[PDB]
């Protein structure tokens, strides 16, 4: 029941501001030389009730997001663009979006305390 | 309700209570000559239709979807909308195929000349159909409209725009106040006596019956399985599966836009991979003292309605490697049509975003469960080629393209051609690195399509990568450091000038050259700059807790773990973390924070090693003991089986 | 449309393009003396009403069912019953208890008297739509009693009169169900629009798609093993349905009591608990407990194959079971509606067959709870003496009494009643025609075994003056009381076996059973071979498999070393489970079943890992199991032993 | 898809004939530690049979106003008792489905026969 704030990662303005709904993160395992502990692993993250800043919507016409609770802080967070239209007239928009990560940090998510 | 349909062909007698007319109708079927010759025109008429429809006998004693919609042929459908329509029955599937290509507007507009055009229609069927797809139409039109004003911004960055604003404001008029559930109502009364079937197409949710019999038929093959009971007649699986190609059959025939929609998908998705839950089952079925295979057509209808997350869910529940594939000529097709639609799209000045987010959900699932089926060389360099340069990167990433290209090669092994293939990407990839950054949410960078290439040659050398090698200079960085971690690729030549300016900074070039193979033991310096790093690592640590994914202070104690590092100063770094007080002295590690996900990351030489310390393994078999008598992953089980960790 | 409510309470603001009457309406409820005296006068009863049903607070800033239906009352609607009712919404009150203990003729009349004489309109219509599901129940009971009442039952019983059918019959027709919300006046269908999904013939189904999907989004919520942070789909379910019990039971419509109904409880429930025993085996990586009212809804909507079901796929004893006494005076309340029920005068069968489900039920879920000694004693008492033969077996009602013993130790009290079920089960083993039969396979023996356990010194005073009276004529007591030997006083114990011999094999099996038989004599070899010679010669092109699981004890026998007559092993090759455990080593494991190794006990278990020259055969068919099922039981094989 | 008939114990008289729709054979242990002696091989045997669509026989609705039943391999369940329990449906009904589980005498101890 926290508050997640998507924010654009070189300006640093406020894109959206949301409640989190479900997130998911599950690492699992062709792919004698040194043990580099290679790791297959994604964070999913499915946030509710998002209303995009209204400065960010008129301008528009790399993502940070920060979920906190303890403290929660994932950097390059892409938005999954899929859509799919209910019959139903539509009741809020969900935002999924993926952390991704890069080569030379090699983070993908940090934890405060 | 005089009688009582069956999904299988049967009628059953419940409810007229006069003479019984299909009784005799059925018999006269099986001396029809006496009939006056009008009645065996229509009764030939009749006939046709039953066995049309799958109506065969009575109870006492596969299926074909012609479509070009569900079989996706995108370019057969174009040349249709080019052809003038002879009649407005071949306008009605012409608006329909307008449809399934994005082109929204075009769709109403021709829904709506129809349904002008429909004055003078016989019944009225027709015009009634097209009501109900304009109105589908309509709403399509308005949640895309939304989600461009909303998710079409964060995603594709800018405003696209696909429908003009006087087009959108006409719509929103004469759409005003329609009431869809009056719509059949608002009928005339003989359309109505006659056509009483369509009523539940009506409704703004027409599919509740067929969602509500799925729920209970779902519910009884539960029941069944965690029994163990034994179905002799028609199974309810089977029936299951009845309905289901009924349901697609007839939404895809008649040429209704709702197929598209939120609600089919979902029943179709649940419908689906509970057939596959209850094979799995079947498979893995114990014998007491007293097969079900995909086809096609199940390919497509996984491809189409279901979400990557979701065949994700379905895989993790039921293993499907053990579910033989048949009909893979017309599978490899369909998944080449799919692949060749995408090429000639995004190759030449992109597509267009309407028919975008309707293509790209089903190829995300028709791309992922290709690992599966069994496919020609060429096919796979086309699809190959479609989903590394020709494929929208804003949705599979590196890492989860490289993970797509994995499974496709899990059932074939690589052939030369997909290599090229890949070495051309490699070869973009590195002309890409500018202050540009490779990305991705799955972790697996370029360097693991040069592993695979290694792994199924071993010795590969791609031509082009060691002339980019060869012409590199000290001023640029990023393809310097992007090719070191592609250094078995690259020719003897090409390695030695890498390495003039490669040098072991930081750490990170310590693991690319560990990956790469270029470090095979530890010398002082690479020692003395693991522990630099850990103490720096310390000396920021102490002042709250974080935690971070880096992972390698647990790669620095499995290294201890493994005797590959004999210095002795680790233990003064004990403490920062778990995983790393795990390995360094398993003794002292006070198990009460180990993490039973560990042991899935670790592979057969660590958790081997790790079972033979003996002096920690009572501790990590209580952790699997517990996880396999709690969790239903199968995977700890499996480990434990092998080695009892 | 205008707004969404949702189950928690919170209004969201959906369709309103105007002015928001509703968030003034909450910031004016959390200066209403601004307001018109009678405006505010409205807003009180509005008040009432919103903080009755929910709907707290806005958006952006427990159950409880009230009706003596759901809490089974059965004696106080009676009560309510023959009070004469004051106005015509008690009397529809009156309609639905009379509906519900039986009785569906009165409850009938009563609603037909409430249409004529209804002239706000609501009442009529909930009374329509119940009329006419108690025309649906009485039509399907007539259909049920007709064809299999009499298979069931084993009498024709026809509780409603010919004539009372024939004018329902003449009444009801042409009255079509989804018509009767649409004739009906103008102001009544403006006003009441929310019960227009009840008009129609099919009311759950909105309902039970919203529950499939929320039930589709919690498992994959458990394979994924995702997080939920806010308002999860699982407590969405369960509010919903306390909205969907509360809104049914409270308004007084039979259309609970279906099977649309029932089963939607139980896919809304036993969800929840799928879902908490996963939330124990959560992986940690870098709680849900049962009421009262969770009880009634398990004891009401389950059948017991479903619970049984139930208890397969997860371990529901670990669930925390609050609200112990409020769960304990409700089957004290069914055991006393069936003793006094069942006790005099057989039973009301309209009531009998809507109620006996629930009692089974609640009586076979009662495994979890801890009953005091006077409650479970009448529990007991109405299980055993007063519960009807036909739908509890001796095994299976003995089931039911073990898994009572379950959280509650057997107390003497109890002791005594499962004492004299014995005495008069030995009282009915007088006609020869006459042998307790059990669907479980299990009889009388147990009760006795299960006392000699409980206690291991007790001696039945009854069954011992019976054995003291025994003689040679009434051979089935004698071979009764031959399997209640150990609860026979000594004196009874020499009589009884002054007649008794081990004539055939039941009687060897009886005689093991009981304790008399410690090591075998050359006899019971003698019997046994001969026994083994006459089904080898009857089984020398067809052959018969039975469920008699003789053949299996002899070789568990010759396996154990507990026969040392080498003779077994020309009886080898008629049926398995007998050559596995003779001669392991060649018996072409291909033919070997899993299922056999539930049958063992910790003793032969132990000895199969211990032989050694078996072991590998059998731990790759355990490993192999434990792999393909979920069974979760030949892990605790697997794993306690390692076989 | 094949059919169960339905005979009196006491005489060969027809009760039902059905056809077979799902049998539950789920027979284990009873609980191990209620239940050094020599070895008794307790059970919990129990089967479960369902049937679709049962008529009865119209002489034995006339003759009306313990079982045996024989699924045709053939098997044969010497006692069967039918469990008459009847839930309802708002949807107006029609297939009348037969649950019965097998029972088995003390003296026999035999609850099913399977013969080629």
């Amino acid at each position: 029941t926290a508050d997640v704030y998507f924010k654009r990662k070189s300006d640093g303005k406020l894109v959206f501001t949301a409640e989190a709904q479900t997130a998911s993160f599950s690492q699992a395992i062709l792919r004698k030389p040194l043990y580099i502990l290679k790791s297959e692993k994604e964070i999913n993250l499915t946030v509710k009730n998002a209303f995009f800043d209204l400065e960010w919507l008129a301008m528009t016409q790399r993502y940070e997001v920060e979920y906190r609770t303890i403290y929660i802080q994932f950097p390059n967070v892409s938005p999954s663009g899929e859509f799919e239209m209910s019959l139903e007239n539509g009741l809020a928009p969900e935002i999924k979006f993926e952390a991704l990560a890069d080569t030379d940090t090699d983070e993908m998510a940090v934890v405060i305390e | 309700y005089d009688y009582h349909f069956e999904v299988n062909g049967t009628v059953v007698r419940h409810k007229n209570k006069g003479f019984g007319y299909m009784e005799r109708f059925f018999e006269l079927k099986e001396e029809r000559s006496k009939l006056s010759k009008k009645q065996y025109e229509r009764f030939n008429a009749l006939f046709n239709f039953f066995e049309k429809n799958g109506v065969i006998c009575m109870a006492k004693d596969s299926i074909e979807i012609n479509s070009l919609a569900y079989h996706g042929k995108y370019d057969v459908m174009k040349k249709f909308i080019e052809e003038q329509s002879v009649s407005i029955e071949d306008d009605y599937k012409k608006a329909f195929f307008l449809a399934c290509l994005g082109r929204w507007e075009e769709s109403y507009d021709l829904y709506s000349n129809i349904i002008l055009n429909s004055i003078d229609e016989s019944n009225g069927c027709v015009y009634y159909l097209s009501q109900i797809n304009r109105y589908r139409i309509y709403q399509s039109i308005t949640q895309a409209v939304t989600q461009f004003n909303g998710l079409g911004l964060l995603t594709f960055g800018r405003h696209y725009k696909p429908f003009t604003d006087e087009f959108l404001a006409r719509i929103e008029r004469e759409m005003t106040n329609f009431n869809i559930d009056d719509l059949f109502n608002g009928m005339p009364f003989e359309f109505q006596k006659k056509y009483k079937i369509l009523e539940f197409l009506s409704d703004n949710q027409f599919l509740y019956d067929d969602t509500v019999k799925l729920f209970e038929l779902t519910n009884k093959v539960r029941s069944e399985m965690s029994e163990g009971s034994y179905s002799f007649g028609m199974s309810s699986d089977i029936v299951v599966l009845l309905r289901l190609y009924d349901n697609l059959r007839f939404l895809y025939e008649n040429c209704l836009w709702s197929v598209s929609f939120h609600e089919f998908h979902q029943y179709i998705r649940n419908s689906m991979s509970l057939l596959i839950e209850k094979a799995e089952y079947e498979r893995t079925r114990d014998i007491d003292e007293l097969g079900f295979f995909m086809e096609y057509y199940d390919f497509v209808n996984i491809s189409r309605h279901f979400k990557i997350d979701d065949i994700k869910n379905l895989e993790r529940s039921c293993s499907i490697d053990k579910i033989r594939f048949g009909e893979q000529e017309k599978i490899e097709e369909y998944l080449v049509g799919i692949a060749e639609e995408i090429t000639k799209q995004f190759s030449a000045n992109g597509m267009n975003v309407v028919f975008y987010t309707q293509f790209i959900s089903e190829a995300k699932a028709a791309l992922y469960f290709a690992k599966y089926v069994k496919l020609s060389e060429e096919g796979l360099g086309k699809i190959v080629k479609a989903l590394l340069f020709y494929f929208p990167e804003r949705d599979l990433d590196i890492g989860k393209r490289y993970v797509w290209l994995e499974r496709l090669t899990k059932c074939n092994e690589l052939p030369k051609s997909i290599i090229s293939i890949i070495d051309d990407f490699l070869v973009l990839q590195a002309e890409k690195h500018q202050n540009y950054s490779e990305v991705s949410s799955n972790g697996l960078y370029s360097r693991d399509y040069g592993a695979l290439i290694k792994h199924f040659e071993k010795n590969f050398i791609s031509k082009r990568l060691s002339e980019i090698t060869l012409c590199l200079t000290q001023d640029k960085q990023k393809q310097i450091d992007f090719l070191f971690k592609l250094l078995p690729l690259l020719s003897t030549n090409a390695k030695s000038h890498l390495l003039s300016f490669k040098s072991v900074e930081n750490i990170n070039d310590l693991m690319n050259g560990i990956r790469i193979g270029l470090i095979d033991e530890f010398t002082p310096e690479h020692e003395e700059l693991i522990i630099e790093y850990l103490e720096t690592r310390k000396v920021n640590y102490i002042g709250i807790q974080t935690f971070s994914s880096n992972d390698y202070m647990s790669t620095f104690g499995i290294w201890y773990f493994l005797e590959e590092i004999n210095n002795s100063k680790m233990e003064e770094f004990i403490g920062m973390d778990d995983q790393y007080d795990f390995f360094v002295d398993p003794e002292n590690f006070d198990y009460k924070k180990f993490i039973p996900s560990w042991l899935k990351n670790y592979n057969d030489k660590l958790l081997g090693k790790i079972a033979g310390n003996k002096h920690m393994k009572h501790h990590v078999i209580e952790v699997l003991k517990e996880r396999v008598k709690n969790s239903n992953d199968k995977r700890y089980l499996e480990i434990l089986m092998n080695y009892f960790i | 449309y205008d707004y969404h409510f949702e189950v928690n309470g919170t209004v969201v603001r959906h369709k309103n393009k105007g002015f928001g009457y509703m968030e003034r309406f909450f910031e004016l409820k959390e200066e209403r003396s601004k307001l018109s005296k009678k405006q505010y006068e409205r807003f009180n009863a509005l008040f009432n009403f919103f903080e009755k049903n929910g709907v707290i607070c806005m958006a952006k800033d427990s159950i409880e069912i009230n009706s003596l239906a759901y809490h089974g009352k059965y004696d106080v609607m009676k009560k309510f019953i023959e009070e004469q009712s004051v106005s015509i919404e008690d009397d529809y009150k009156k309609a639905f208890f009379l509906a519900c203990l039986g009785r569906w003729e009165e409850s009938y009349d009563l609603y037909s008297n409430i249409i004529l004489n209804s002239i706000n309109g609501c009442v009529y219509y909930l009374s329509q739509i119940n009329r006419y599901r108690i025309y649906q129940s009485i039509t399907q009971a007539v259909t049920q009693f007709n064809g299999l009442g009499l298979l069931t039952f084993g009498r024709h019983y026809k509780p409603f009169t010919d004539e009372f059918l024939a004018r329902i019959e003449r009444e009801m027709t042409n009255f079509n169900i989804d018509d009767l919300f649409n004739g009906m006046p103008f102001e009544f269908q403006k006003k009441y629009k929310i019960l227009e999904f009840l008009s129609d013939n099919q009311f759950l189904y909105d309902d039970t798609v919203k529950l499939f999907e929320l039930t589709n989004k919690v498992r994959s919520e458990m394979s994924e093993g995702s997080y939920s942070f806010g308002m999860s789909s699982d407590i969405v379910v369960l509010l919903r349905l306390y909205d969907n019990l509360r809104f049914l039971y409270e308004n007084c419509l039979w259309s609970v009591s279906f099977h649309e109904f029932h089963q939607y409880i139980r896919n809304s429930m036993s969800l929840l608990i799928e879902k908490a025993e996963y939330e124990r085996t959560r992986d940690i990586d870098e709680g849900f407990f049962m009421e009262y009212y969770d009880f009634v809804n398990i004891s009401r909507h389950f059948k017991i194959d479903d619970i049984k079901n139930l208890e397969r796929s997860c371990s529901i004893d670990k669930i925390r079971f609050g609200e112990q006494e409020k769960i304990e005076e409700y089957l004290v309340g069914i055991a006393e509606e069936i003793t006094k029920q069942f006790s005099a005068n057989g039973m009301n069968v309209v009531f009998y067959t809507q109620f006996i489900s629930e009692a089974k039920a609640a009586l076979y879920f009662a495994k979890y709870v801890k009953l005091s000694e006077e409650g479970l004693g009448k529990i007991v008492k109405a299980l055993l003496f007063y519960f009807p033969e036909r739908d509890l077996d001796i095994g299976k009602r003995y089931v039911w009494l073990e898994r009572l013993t379950k959280c509650n130790e057997l107390p003497k009290s109890i002791i005594s009643i499962i004492d004299d079920f014995l005495v008069l089960q030995a009282e009915k083993h007088i006609d020869q025609n006459y042998s307790e039969v059990s669907s479980n396979g299990l009889y009388s023996r147990d009760y006795g075994a299960l006392i000699k356990h409980f206690e291991k010194n007790f001696i039945s005073k009854r069954l011992s003056e019976i054995t003291l009276c025994l003689t040679q004529d009434k051979q089935k007591q004698i071979d009764f009381l031959f399997k209640l030997l150990p609860l026979l006083s000594t004196n009874a114990k020499s009589h009884l076996l002054s007649f008794k011999s081990v004539e055939n094999i039941n009687d060897l099996m009886n005689g093991i059973r009981i304790g008399l038989i410690d090591e075998f004599t050359p006899e019971h070899e003698e019997l046994i071979i001969e026994y083994l010679e006459t089904r080898k010669v009857n089984y020398i092109g067809i052959q018969t498999f039975s469920s008699n699981d003789y053949m299996s004890t002899f070789g568990i026998w010759y396996f154990l070393e507990e026969i040392n007559n080498s003779k077994m092993e020309e009886f080898i090759g008629m049926d398995d489970q007998y050559d596995f455990f003779v001669d392991p080593e060649n018996f072409d494991y291909k033919k070997f079943i899993p299922s056999w190794l539930k049958n063992y006990n910790d003793k032969l278990l132990g000895k199969i890992a211990g032989n050694k020259h078996m072991k590998h055969h059998v731990i790759e068919v355990l490993k192999e199991r434990v792999k393909n099922s979920n069974d979760k039981r030949y892990l605790e094989i697997l794993m306690n032993y390692f076989i």
